[PDB]
Protein backbone atom coordinates (compact mmCIF):
# COMPACT_ATOMS: atom_id res chain seq x y z
CA UNK A 1 0.00 0.00 0.00
CA UNK A 2 1.03 3.78 -0.05
CA UNK A 3 -0.02 4.99 3.65
CA UNK A 4 0.96 8.73 2.03
CA UNK A 5 1.44 10.52 -1.43
CA UNK A 6 3.83 13.73 -1.51
CA UNK A 7 3.23 16.95 -4.06
CA UNK A 8 6.04 19.19 -3.89
CA UNK A 9 5.87 22.76 -4.76
CA UNK A 10 7.20 26.30 -5.12
CA UNK A 11 5.37 28.91 -3.59
CA UNK A 12 1.75 28.80 -4.67
CA UNK A 13 2.74 26.44 -7.85
CA UNK A 14 2.19 22.75 -7.62
CA UNK A 15 5.53 21.32 -9.42
CA UNK A 16 6.18 17.81 -10.42
CA UNK A 17 4.29 14.73 -10.54
CA UNK A 18 2.89 13.07 -7.01
CA UNK A 19 4.98 10.55 -4.81
CA UNK A 20 3.66 8.21 -3.71
CA UNK A 21 4.80 6.53 -0.58
CA UNK A 22 5.28 2.63 -0.76
CA UNK A 23 8.29 2.27 1.77
CA UNK A 24 7.93 2.32 5.47
CA UNK A 25 10.83 4.96 5.78
CA UNK A 26 11.72 7.54 2.71
CA UNK A 27 13.40 10.76 1.86
CA UNK A 28 12.53 13.73 0.20
CA UNK A 29 15.53 15.15 -1.18
CA UNK A 30 17.30 17.80 -3.67
CA UNK A 31 19.08 15.03 -5.75
CA UNK A 32 18.11 13.64 -9.05
CA UNK A 33 17.32 9.66 -8.67
CA UNK A 34 14.51 8.93 -10.72
CA UNK A 35 13.46 5.35 -10.16
CA UNK A 36 13.89 5.11 -6.38
CA UNK A 37 10.75 3.94 -4.05
CA UNK A 38 12.52 5.60 -1.27
CA UNK A 39 13.81 8.52 -2.32
CA UNK A 40 11.19 11.42 -4.02
CA UNK A 41 13.94 13.47 -5.50
CA UNK A 42 13.26 17.02 -5.97
CA UNK A 43 16.35 18.31 -7.80
CA UNK A 44 14.97 16.22 -10.99
CA UNK A 45 11.50 18.50 -11.16
CA UNK A 46 11.65 21.09 -13.17
CA UNK A 47 9.54 24.12 -13.54
CA UNK A 48 9.88 26.26 -16.36
CA UNK A 49 8.59 29.75 -14.40
CA UNK A 50 11.07 29.17 -11.68
CA UNK A 51 12.94 32.07 -10.34
CA UNK A 52 16.50 32.96 -8.71
CA UNK A 53 15.27 32.52 -5.09
CA UNK A 54 13.33 29.04 -5.36
CA UNK A 55 16.66 27.89 -7.37
CA UNK A 56 18.80 29.34 -4.88
CA UNK A 57 17.01 27.64 -2.02
CA UNK A 58 16.58 23.96 -3.66
CA UNK A 59 20.17 24.05 -3.78
CA UNK A 60 20.44 23.82 -0.08
CA UNK A 61 17.82 20.84 0.59
CA UNK A 62 20.30 18.78 0.34
CA UNK A 63 19.75 15.18 1.76
CA UNK A 64 16.25 16.78 2.48
CA UNK A 65 14.22 15.16 5.08
CA UNK A 66 13.81 11.71 6.19
CA UNK A 67 10.08 10.59 6.95
CA UNK A 68 9.38 7.19 8.52
CA UNK A 69 6.26 5.57 10.17
CA UNK A 70 7.41 3.85 12.76
CA UNK A 71 4.07 1.82 14.70
CA UNK A 72 1.00 4.23 13.98
CA UNK A 73 3.37 7.22 14.10
CA UNK A 74 4.85 9.53 11.75
CA UNK A 75 8.82 10.94 11.79
CA UNK A 76 10.49 13.76 10.47
CA UNK A 77 14.43 13.85 10.42
CA UNK A 78 16.27 16.48 9.27
CA UNK A 79 19.06 15.72 7.16
CA UNK A 80 19.73 18.95 5.32
CA UNK A 81 22.14 21.12 6.54
CA UNK A 82 19.33 23.76 6.60
CA UNK A 83 16.19 23.94 8.89
CA UNK A 84 13.15 22.59 7.47
CA UNK A 85 9.30 24.01 9.02
CA UNK A 86 6.96 21.57 9.61
CA UNK A 87 2.87 22.68 10.49
CA UNK A 88 1.26 19.27 11.64
CA UNK A 89 -2.26 20.26 13.31
CA UNK A 90 -2.13 16.53 15.07
CA UNK A 91 1.39 17.44 15.97
CA UNK A 92 0.40 20.95 17.78
CA UNK A 93 -3.10 19.98 19.09
CA UNK A 94 -0.45 17.72 21.29
CA UNK A 95 1.34 20.64 22.42
CA UNK A 96 -1.45 23.00 22.15
CA UNK A 97 -0.66 26.12 19.75
CA UNK A 98 -3.00 27.23 17.13
CA UNK A 99 -3.16 23.93 15.00
CA UNK A 100 -1.61 26.90 12.29
CA UNK A 101 1.39 26.39 14.46
CA UNK A 102 5.03 25.71 12.06
CA UNK A 103 7.64 24.27 14.18
CA UNK A 104 11.25 24.24 13.20
CA UNK A 105 12.93 20.79 12.78
CA UNK A 106 17.06 22.26 13.13
CA UNK A 107 19.50 20.26 10.70
CA UNK A 108 19.95 16.38 12.61
CA UNK A 109 16.91 17.01 14.60
CA UNK A 110 13.59 15.21 14.30
CA UNK A 111 10.36 15.58 15.39
CA UNK A 112 6.90 12.78 15.86
CA UNK A 113 4.80 14.54 13.15
CA UNK A 114 2.11 12.32 13.14
CA UNK A 115 0.25 9.94 15.87
CA UNK A 116 -2.83 7.78 14.69
CA UNK A 117 -4.46 7.14 17.62
CA UNK A 118 -4.97 10.47 18.54
CA UNK A 119 -6.16 10.72 15.50
CA UNK A 120 -8.26 8.15 15.74
CA UNK A 121 -9.54 9.81 18.62
CA UNK A 122 -10.67 13.06 17.81
CA UNK A 123 -12.43 11.35 14.83
CA UNK A 124 -14.28 9.38 17.00
CA UNK A 125 -15.41 12.45 19.34
CA UNK A 126 -16.13 14.33 15.87
CA UNK A 127 -19.39 12.55 14.87
CA UNK A 128 -20.99 13.60 17.41
CA UNK A 129 -20.26 17.48 16.16
CA UNK A 130 -22.19 16.72 13.03
CA UNK A 131 -21.14 16.74 9.12
CA UNK A 132 -19.21 19.46 8.84
CA UNK A 133 -16.97 18.37 12.22
CA UNK A 134 -16.08 15.53 10.27
CA UNK A 135 -15.68 16.52 6.78
CA UNK A 136 -13.02 19.35 7.95
CA UNK A 137 -10.57 16.39 9.56
CA UNK A 138 -9.28 16.09 6.60
CA UNK A 139 -6.71 18.85 7.40
CA UNK A 140 -5.91 17.11 10.59
CA UNK A 141 -4.30 14.03 7.84
CA UNK A 142 -2.12 16.81 6.15
CA UNK A 143 1.40 17.39 7.02
CA UNK A 144 3.21 20.94 5.50
CA UNK A 145 6.92 21.03 5.24
CA UNK A 146 9.22 24.33 4.19
CA UNK A 147 12.88 23.36 2.94
CA UNK A 148 15.42 26.28 4.05
CA UNK A 149 12.87 29.44 4.59
CA UNK A 150 10.31 28.97 7.29
CA UNK A 151 6.65 30.78 7.70
CA UNK A 152 4.22 31.81 9.85
CA UNK A 153 4.24 33.52 12.91
CA UNK A 154 7.82 34.80 14.10
CA UNK A 155 8.99 34.63 9.70
CA UNK A 156 7.32 37.18 8.14
CA UNK A 157 6.62 34.56 5.18
CA UNK A 158 3.05 34.11 6.71
CA UNK A 159 1.48 31.46 4.75
CA UNK A 160 3.26 28.31 3.12
CA UNK A 161 2.66 29.93 -0.76
CA UNK A 162 4.83 31.98 0.02
CA UNK A 163 8.55 29.78 0.76
CA UNK A 164 10.63 28.99 -1.91
CA UNK A 165 10.12 25.05 -1.41
CA UNK A 166 7.62 22.84 0.45
CA UNK A 167 5.93 19.99 0.12
CA UNK A 168 2.36 18.37 1.32
CA UNK A 169 2.06 15.03 2.86
CA UNK A 170 -1.40 13.19 2.52
CA UNK A 171 -1.75 10.52 5.04
CA UNK A 172 -3.86 7.56 3.52
CA UNK A 173 -4.77 5.73 6.23
CA UNK A 174 -6.42 8.56 8.52
CA UNK A 175 -8.06 9.50 5.51
CA UNK A 176 -9.52 6.25 4.67
CA UNK A 177 -10.93 6.29 8.14
CA UNK A 178 -12.24 9.59 7.80
CA UNK A 179 -14.00 8.63 4.53
CA UNK A 180 -15.59 5.09 6.69
CA UNK A 181 -17.15 7.62 8.47
CA UNK A 182 -18.06 10.37 6.63
CA UNK A 183 -20.30 8.49 4.05
CA UNK A 184 -21.99 7.40 7.27
CA UNK A 185 -22.50 11.32 8.80
CA UNK A 186 -25.44 11.86 6.77
CA UNK A 187 -25.66 15.66 4.62
CA UNK A 188 -25.63 19.30 5.18
CA UNK A 189 -27.94 21.32 6.96
CA UNK A 190 -27.11 24.50 5.57
CA UNK A 191 -28.62 23.95 1.89
CA UNK A 192 -26.67 25.50 -1.47
CA UNK A 193 -28.18 26.84 -4.56
CA UNK A 194 -27.35 25.95 -8.66
CA UNK A 195 -26.98 29.22 -9.41
CA UNK A 196 -25.59 31.52 -6.46
CA UNK B 1 22.63 -5.36 -4.50
CA UNK B 2 19.94 -2.98 -3.69
CA UNK B 3 19.21 -1.01 -6.58
CA UNK B 4 21.17 0.99 -9.61
CA UNK B 5 22.08 1.13 -12.24
CA UNK B 6 19.38 0.66 -15.35
CA UNK B 7 16.87 2.66 -14.97
CA UNK B 8 13.37 1.98 -15.19
CA UNK B 9 12.60 4.87 -18.03
CA UNK B 10 15.07 5.84 -20.15
CA UNK B 11 13.06 9.07 -20.40
CA UNK B 12 10.22 11.06 -19.20
CA UNK B 13 8.28 13.79 -21.53
CA UNK B 14 6.12 16.67 -20.43
CA UNK B 15 4.21 18.37 -23.02
CA UNK B 16 3.71 22.26 -23.13
CA UNK B 17 1.70 25.11 -24.46
CA UNK B 18 3.50 28.14 -24.02
CA UNK B 19 4.41 28.37 -20.47
CA UNK B 20 1.95 25.80 -19.21
CA UNK B 21 2.54 21.82 -19.17
CA UNK B 22 -0.50 20.63 -20.83
CA UNK B 23 -1.26 16.91 -19.96
CA UNK B 24 0.57 14.66 -17.62
CA UNK B 25 4.29 13.44 -18.03
CA UNK B 26 4.79 10.32 -20.24
CA UNK B 27 7.28 7.85 -19.04
CA UNK B 28 9.40 6.09 -21.14
CA UNK B 29 10.21 2.32 -20.14
CA UNK B 30 13.73 1.31 -20.37
CA UNK B 31 12.21 -2.09 -22.72
CA UNK B 32 11.04 0.72 -25.51
CA UNK B 33 14.47 2.45 -27.16
CA UNK B 34 12.25 4.21 -29.93
CA UNK B 35 9.34 6.10 -28.60
CA UNK B 36 7.25 8.24 -30.64
CA UNK B 37 5.57 11.89 -29.71
CA UNK B 38 2.96 12.42 -32.63
CA UNK B 39 0.27 15.05 -32.64
CA UNK B 40 -2.59 11.56 -33.21
CA UNK B 41 -5.01 10.69 -30.51
CA UNK B 42 -4.01 7.37 -29.08
CA UNK B 43 -4.47 7.60 -25.40
CA UNK B 44 -2.95 3.96 -24.80
CA UNK B 45 0.40 5.15 -23.61
CA UNK B 46 3.02 2.19 -24.83
CA UNK B 47 5.70 3.22 -27.12
CA UNK B 48 3.22 6.63 -28.41
CA UNK B 49 2.92 9.84 -26.87
CA UNK B 50 -0.05 11.38 -28.74
CA UNK B 51 -0.43 15.36 -28.10
CA UNK B 52 -3.21 15.43 -30.61
CA UNK B 53 -5.48 14.12 -27.12
CA UNK B 54 -4.16 16.50 -24.34
CA UNK B 55 -6.68 19.15 -23.35
CA UNK B 56 -6.02 22.28 -22.40
CA UNK B 57 -8.81 25.23 -21.66
CA UNK B 58 -6.17 28.22 -21.96
CA UNK B 59 -5.79 26.89 -25.68
CA UNK B 60 -6.52 29.24 -28.06
CA UNK B 61 -6.73 29.26 -31.88
CA UNK B 62 -3.22 29.90 -32.61
CA UNK B 63 -2.22 26.52 -31.19
CA UNK B 64 -5.59 24.21 -32.35
CA UNK B 65 -3.78 25.20 -35.95
CA UNK B 66 0.00 24.55 -35.09
CA UNK B 67 -1.36 21.46 -33.01
CA UNK B 68 -2.87 20.19 -36.28
CA UNK B 69 0.42 20.07 -37.99
CA UNK B 70 2.67 17.88 -35.46
CA UNK B 71 1.37 15.07 -37.53
CA UNK B 72 3.81 11.53 -37.25
CA UNK B 73 6.14 13.72 -35.36
CA UNK B 74 9.44 12.85 -34.11
CA UNK B 75 10.75 9.69 -32.57
CA UNK B 76 12.75 9.48 -29.72
CA UNK B 77 15.34 6.13 -29.55
CA UNK B 78 18.01 5.52 -26.73
CA UNK B 79 21.23 3.59 -27.93
CA UNK B 80 23.93 3.80 -25.83
CA UNK B 81 23.17 3.02 -22.22
CA UNK B 82 22.36 6.75 -22.16
CA UNK B 83 22.57 7.67 -25.88
CA UNK B 84 19.51 9.90 -27.33
CA UNK B 85 18.37 10.16 -31.04
CA UNK B 86 16.00 11.89 -33.17
CA UNK B 87 14.37 11.16 -36.38
CA UNK B 88 11.45 14.08 -37.51
CA UNK B 89 8.98 11.66 -39.00
CA UNK B 90 6.74 15.14 -39.10
CA UNK B 91 6.29 16.79 -42.45
CA UNK B 92 7.26 19.74 -40.81
CA UNK B 93 10.29 21.12 -38.90
CA UNK B 94 11.40 20.80 -35.00
CA UNK B 95 13.42 22.52 -32.97
CA UNK B 96 15.91 20.97 -30.91
CA UNK B 97 18.08 22.22 -28.15
CA UNK B 98 20.99 20.34 -27.09
CA UNK B 99 24.55 21.01 -25.10
CA UNK B 100 25.54 17.63 -27.40
CA UNK B 101 24.36 19.48 -30.52
CA UNK B 102 26.58 23.27 -29.12
CA UNK B 103 29.78 21.17 -28.69
CA UNK B 104 29.42 20.24 -32.35
CA UNK B 105 22.87 28.36 -28.43
CA UNK B 106 20.85 26.03 -30.68
CA UNK B 107 17.60 26.26 -32.24
CA UNK B 108 18.95 23.16 -34.04
CA UNK B 109 16.37 22.91 -36.69
CA UNK B 110 16.53 19.18 -37.78
CA UNK B 111 14.49 18.79 -41.48
CA UNK B 112 11.96 16.10 -42.26
CA UNK B 113 12.96 12.50 -42.42
CA UNK B 114 16.27 13.29 -41.02
CA UNK B 115 18.02 11.01 -37.92
CA UNK B 116 20.39 12.90 -35.55
CA UNK B 117 22.15 11.80 -32.47
CA UNK B 118 21.04 14.72 -29.86
CA UNK B 119 23.04 13.66 -26.84
CA UNK B 120 26.24 11.59 -25.46
CA UNK B 121 26.27 10.39 -22.18
CA UNK B 122 29.55 10.47 -21.59
CA UNK B 123 29.99 13.64 -22.76
CA UNK B 124 27.21 14.58 -20.26
CA UNK B 125 28.77 12.59 -17.38
CA UNK B 126 32.40 14.23 -18.25
CA UNK B 127 30.48 17.72 -18.17
CA UNK B 128 29.31 17.32 -14.90
CA UNK B 129 32.42 16.67 -12.74
CA UNK B 130 33.48 19.30 -14.88
CA UNK B 131 31.03 21.73 -12.79
CA UNK B 132 31.54 19.66 -9.59
CA UNK B 133 35.63 20.23 -10.16
CA UNK B 134 35.57 23.58 -10.25
CA UNK B 135 33.04 24.12 -7.36
CA UNK B 136 35.03 22.11 -4.88
CA UNK B 137 26.63 26.11 -10.31
CA UNK B 138 23.89 24.47 -8.65
CA UNK B 139 21.53 21.23 -8.87
CA UNK B 140 19.55 23.29 -11.81
CA UNK B 141 21.88 24.32 -13.61
CA UNK B 142 23.69 20.96 -14.09
CA UNK B 143 20.56 19.14 -14.43
CA UNK B 144 20.21 20.63 -17.44
CA UNK B 145 22.60 18.74 -19.17
CA UNK B 146 20.73 15.61 -18.65
CA UNK B 147 17.38 17.68 -19.95
CA UNK B 148 16.98 17.99 -24.05
CA UNK B 149 13.71 20.54 -25.00
CA UNK B 150 11.85 20.43 -28.05
CA UNK B 151 9.41 22.76 -30.40
CA UNK B 152 6.78 21.36 -33.04
CA UNK B 153 6.35 23.82 -35.97
CA UNK B 154 7.11 27.32 -34.69
CA UNK B 155 10.71 27.84 -33.47
CA UNK B 156 12.28 30.38 -31.21
CA UNK B 157 15.97 31.07 -30.56
CA UNK B 158 17.58 34.64 -31.64
CA UNK B 159 16.26 34.55 -34.76
CA UNK B 160 12.64 34.08 -34.69
CA UNK B 161 9.33 35.84 -33.66
CA UNK B 162 9.20 33.73 -30.50
CA UNK B 163 12.60 34.45 -27.88
CA UNK B 164 12.09 31.86 -25.70
CA UNK B 165 10.70 28.07 -26.09
CA UNK B 166 7.95 29.07 -23.61
CA UNK B 167 6.03 30.79 -26.43
CA UNK B 168 5.83 28.19 -29.15
CA UNK B 169 2.59 27.10 -29.33
CA UNK B 170 3.50 23.46 -28.39
CA UNK B 171 6.76 21.58 -27.41
CA UNK B 172 8.32 18.91 -25.28
CA UNK B 173 10.74 18.69 -22.29
CA UNK B 174 12.66 15.25 -22.11
CA UNK B 175 14.53 14.52 -19.05
CA UNK B 176 16.97 11.40 -19.43
CA UNK B 177 16.96 9.23 -16.23
CA UNK B 178 20.35 7.57 -16.77
CA UNK B 179 21.97 11.43 -17.68
CA UNK B 180 20.35 11.57 -14.38
CA UNK B 181 21.59 9.14 -12.07
CA UNK B 182 24.67 9.68 -12.87
CA UNK B 183 23.70 13.39 -11.61
CA UNK B 184 22.59 11.75 -8.59
CA UNK B 185 26.35 10.77 -7.84
CA UNK B 186 28.19 13.61 -8.77
CA UNK B 187 25.75 15.63 -6.36
CA UNK B 188 26.80 13.69 -3.33
CA UNK B 189 30.04 14.77 -3.89
CA UNK B 190 30.35 18.55 -4.07
CA UNK B 191 31.05 19.04 -0.87
CA UNK B 192 28.28 21.09 1.25
CA UNK B 193 27.06 24.55 -0.58
CA UNK C 1 -10.28 -2.85 -25.87
CA UNK C 2 -8.83 -0.39 -23.60
CA UNK C 3 -7.32 -1.22 -19.78
CA UNK C 4 -9.75 2.19 -19.24
CA UNK C 5 -12.39 2.63 -20.77
CA UNK C 6 -11.45 6.34 -19.67
CA UNK C 7 -9.85 8.44 -17.61
CA UNK C 8 -11.34 11.82 -15.51
CA UNK C 9 -9.37 14.86 -14.60
CA UNK C 10 -11.19 17.17 -11.81
CA UNK C 11 -10.64 21.02 -12.35
CA UNK C 12 -11.78 23.93 -9.91
CA UNK C 13 -12.93 26.80 -11.88
CA UNK C 14 -9.69 26.97 -15.04
CA UNK C 15 -7.53 25.44 -12.91
CA UNK C 16 -6.59 21.44 -12.80
CA UNK C 17 -6.70 20.04 -9.11
CA UNK C 18 -5.43 16.67 -8.38
CA UNK C 19 -4.04 13.99 -10.65
CA UNK C 20 -5.84 12.20 -13.28
CA UNK C 21 -7.63 9.11 -12.80
CA UNK C 22 -7.93 6.49 -14.87
CA UNK C 23 -11.22 4.26 -15.21
CA UNK C 24 -10.19 0.37 -14.76
CA UNK C 25 -13.63 -0.68 -13.20
CA UNK C 26 -17.30 -1.15 -15.62
CA UNK C 27 -18.91 0.94 -13.04
CA UNK C 28 -17.48 3.69 -10.29
CA UNK C 29 -18.14 7.22 -9.05
CA UNK C 30 -16.71 10.52 -8.99
CA UNK C 31 -17.97 11.52 -5.18
CA UNK C 32 -16.76 13.87 -3.06
CA UNK C 33 -15.86 11.67 -0.68
CA UNK C 34 -12.19 10.91 0.89
CA UNK C 35 -10.84 7.16 -0.10
CA UNK C 36 -7.31 7.55 -1.81
CA UNK C 37 -7.00 4.03 -2.74
CA UNK C 38 -10.42 2.74 -4.76
CA UNK C 39 -10.20 1.65 -8.00
CA UNK C 40 -14.08 2.22 -8.21
CA UNK C 41 -13.68 5.42 -6.34
CA UNK C 42 -12.43 9.08 -8.11
CA UNK C 43 -12.72 10.57 -4.26
CA UNK C 44 -12.04 14.59 -4.88
CA UNK C 45 -12.94 15.53 -1.10
CA UNK C 46 -9.28 14.52 -0.33
CA UNK C 47 -7.11 16.42 -3.19
CA UNK C 48 -6.53 20.05 -2.04
CA UNK C 49 -6.38 23.28 -4.02
CA UNK C 50 -4.11 26.30 -2.11
CA UNK C 51 -5.90 28.47 -4.44
CA UNK C 52 -8.98 27.32 -3.42
CA UNK C 53 -11.99 29.65 -2.58
CA UNK C 54 -14.62 30.16 -0.61
CA UNK C 55 -17.14 29.32 -3.74
CA UNK C 56 -15.41 25.98 -4.09
CA UNK C 57 -14.91 24.86 -0.58
CA UNK C 58 -18.99 25.63 -0.81
CA UNK C 59 -19.32 23.94 -3.24
CA UNK C 60 -17.10 20.77 -2.42
CA UNK C 61 -19.54 20.16 0.60
CA UNK C 62 -22.32 19.70 -1.57
CA UNK C 63 -20.98 17.30 -3.96
CA UNK C 64 -21.56 14.14 -1.77
CA UNK C 65 -22.19 10.44 -3.22
CA UNK C 66 -21.34 12.71 -6.55
CA UNK C 67 -22.21 11.14 -10.40
CA UNK C 68 -22.21 7.49 -11.34
CA UNK C 69 -20.23 6.84 -14.54
CA UNK C 70 -21.40 3.28 -15.80
CA UNK C 71 -20.21 1.78 -19.30
CA UNK C 72 -23.19 -1.05 -20.05
CA UNK C 73 -22.12 -2.44 -23.67
CA UNK C 74 -21.05 0.32 -25.64
CA UNK C 75 -22.63 2.93 -23.55
CA UNK C 76 -22.03 5.36 -20.67
CA UNK C 77 -24.65 6.25 -18.35
CA UNK C 78 -24.67 9.02 -15.82
CA UNK C 79 -26.53 8.86 -12.53
CA UNK C 80 -27.11 11.80 -10.02
CA UNK C 81 -26.08 10.20 -6.36
CA UNK C 82 -25.54 13.70 -5.29
CA UNK C 83 -28.25 15.80 -3.17
CA UNK C 84 -27.49 18.43 -5.91
CA UNK C 85 -28.19 18.43 -9.74
CA UNK C 86 -25.29 17.99 -11.95
CA UNK C 87 -24.42 19.27 -15.72
CA UNK C 88 -23.16 17.36 -18.45
CA UNK C 89 -22.00 18.18 -21.61
CA UNK C 90 -21.79 15.39 -23.91
CA UNK C 91 -21.99 16.55 -27.87
CA UNK C 92 -22.61 12.49 -28.51
CA UNK C 93 -25.45 12.63 -26.38
CA UNK C 94 -26.69 16.10 -27.24
CA UNK C 95 -26.56 15.75 -31.09
CA UNK C 96 -28.99 12.54 -30.98
CA UNK C 97 -31.65 15.28 -29.48
CA UNK C 98 -30.54 18.10 -31.78
CA UNK C 99 -29.25 20.50 -29.92
CA UNK C 100 -26.51 22.78 -30.03
CA UNK C 101 -23.12 20.47 -29.48
CA UNK C 102 -22.85 23.17 -26.53
CA UNK C 103 -25.66 22.01 -24.70
CA UNK C 104 -25.80 21.27 -20.98
CA UNK C 105 -27.50 18.63 -19.92
CA UNK C 106 -29.28 19.11 -16.02
CA UNK C 107 -29.04 15.71 -14.28
CA UNK C 108 -31.33 15.93 -10.85
CA UNK C 109 -30.80 13.86 -8.13
CA UNK C 110 -31.81 10.40 -8.51
CA UNK C 111 -31.94 11.06 -11.98
CA UNK C 112 -29.62 9.45 -14.79
CA UNK C 113 -28.74 9.66 -18.70
CA UNK C 114 -26.95 8.21 -21.34
CA UNK C 115 -24.54 10.35 -21.55
CA UNK C 116 -22.78 8.50 -24.83
CA UNK C 117 -22.70 5.96 -27.55
CA UNK C 118 -19.98 3.82 -29.29
CA UNK C 119 -22.15 2.91 -32.45
CA UNK C 120 -23.25 6.32 -32.59
CA UNK C 121 -20.02 7.94 -32.28
CA UNK C 122 -18.17 5.11 -34.67
CA UNK C 123 -20.83 6.25 -37.72
CA UNK C 124 -20.36 9.91 -37.11
CA UNK C 125 -16.59 8.68 -37.56
CA UNK C 126 -17.14 6.65 -40.63
CA UNK C 127 -19.14 9.43 -42.84
CA UNK C 128 -16.00 12.29 -41.76
CA UNK C 129 -13.21 10.76 -43.60
CA UNK C 130 -15.81 12.27 -46.53
CA UNK C 131 -14.94 15.43 -45.02
CA UNK C 132 -10.75 15.61 -44.89
CA UNK C 133 -8.54 15.72 -42.44
CA UNK C 134 -9.58 18.58 -40.12
CA UNK C 135 -13.20 17.25 -39.94
CA UNK C 136 -12.15 13.73 -38.44
CA UNK C 137 -9.31 15.93 -36.01
CA UNK C 138 -12.10 17.90 -34.50
CA UNK C 139 -13.76 13.97 -33.74
CA UNK C 140 -11.37 14.48 -30.45
CA UNK C 141 -14.21 17.38 -29.18
CA UNK C 142 -16.82 14.27 -29.16
CA UNK C 143 -14.66 11.79 -27.13
CA UNK C 144 -14.67 14.46 -24.53
CA UNK C 145 -17.74 14.93 -21.85
CA UNK C 146 -17.87 17.23 -18.77
CA UNK C 147 -20.00 17.47 -15.87
CA UNK C 148 -19.92 20.11 -13.39
CA UNK C 149 -21.27 19.06 -9.41
CA UNK C 150 -24.06 21.78 -7.89
CA UNK C 151 -23.79 24.34 -10.26
CA UNK C 152 -25.08 24.84 -14.05
CA UNK C 153 -23.22 26.98 -17.10
CA UNK C 154 -24.45 27.39 -20.01
CA UNK C 155 -27.18 28.77 -21.63
CA UNK C 156 -30.19 28.75 -18.41
CA UNK C 157 -27.25 30.02 -16.23
CA UNK C 158 -25.06 33.32 -15.68
CA UNK C 159 -21.86 31.21 -15.42
CA UNK C 160 -21.71 30.71 -19.64
CA UNK C 161 -18.16 28.92 -19.60
CA UNK C 162 -17.27 25.79 -17.64
CA UNK C 163 -14.71 27.06 -16.46
CA UNK C 164 -16.70 29.39 -14.61
CA UNK C 165 -18.28 26.87 -12.17
CA UNK C 166 -16.18 25.87 -8.80
CA UNK C 167 -16.28 22.12 -9.28
CA UNK C 168 -16.38 20.43 -12.56
CA UNK C 169 -14.61 17.15 -14.46
CA UNK C 170 -13.84 16.17 -17.47
CA UNK C 171 -14.00 12.89 -18.97
CA UNK C 172 -11.63 11.09 -22.21
CA UNK C 173 -13.26 7.83 -24.12
CA UNK C 174 -9.99 6.00 -24.58
CA UNK C 175 -11.80 3.61 -26.76
CA UNK C 176 -13.67 6.37 -29.07
CA UNK C 177 -10.11 8.13 -28.92
CA UNK C 178 -8.43 4.91 -30.11
CA UNK C 179 -11.31 4.60 -32.95
CA UNK C 180 -10.25 7.75 -34.02
CA UNK C 181 -6.42 7.72 -34.45
CA UNK C 182 -6.65 4.38 -36.43
CA UNK C 183 -8.36 7.01 -38.70
CA UNK C 184 -6.41 9.88 -37.95
CA UNK C 185 -2.94 8.12 -38.80
CA UNK C 186 -4.45 7.72 -42.36
CA UNK C 187 -6.44 10.93 -42.95
CA UNK C 188 -2.87 12.45 -44.80
CA UNK C 189 -2.23 16.22 -43.44
CA UNK C 190 -3.89 19.93 -43.26
CA UNK C 191 -3.81 21.79 -46.55
CA UNK C 192 -3.11 25.15 -45.20
CA UNK C 193 0.36 24.90 -44.64
CA UNK C 194 1.79 26.26 -41.02
CA UNK C 195 4.58 28.80 -41.17
CA UNK C 196 7.23 28.71 -38.08
CA UNK C 197 7.03 32.38 -37.88
CA UNK C 198 3.11 33.44 -37.88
Amino acid sequence: AFWCSISYYELNQRVGETFHASQPSMTVDGFTDPSNSERFCLGLLSNVNRNAAVELTRRHIGRGVRLYYIGGEVFAECLSDSAIFVQSPNCNQRYGWHPATVCKIPPGCNLKIFNNQEFAALLAQSVNQGFEAVYQLTRMCTIRMSFVKGWGAEYRRQTVTSTPCWIELHLNGPLQWLDKVLTQMGSPSIRCSSVS
Amino acid sequence: ISNHPAPEYWCSIAYFEMDVQVGETFKVPSSCPIVTVDGYVDPSGGDRFCLGQLSNVHRTEAIERARLHIGKGVQLECKGEGDVWVRCLSDHAVFVQSYYLDREDAVHKIYPSAYIKVFDLRQCHRQMQQQAATAQIGVDDLRRLCILRMSFVKGWGPDYPRQSIKETPCWIEIHLHRALQLLDEVLHTMPIA
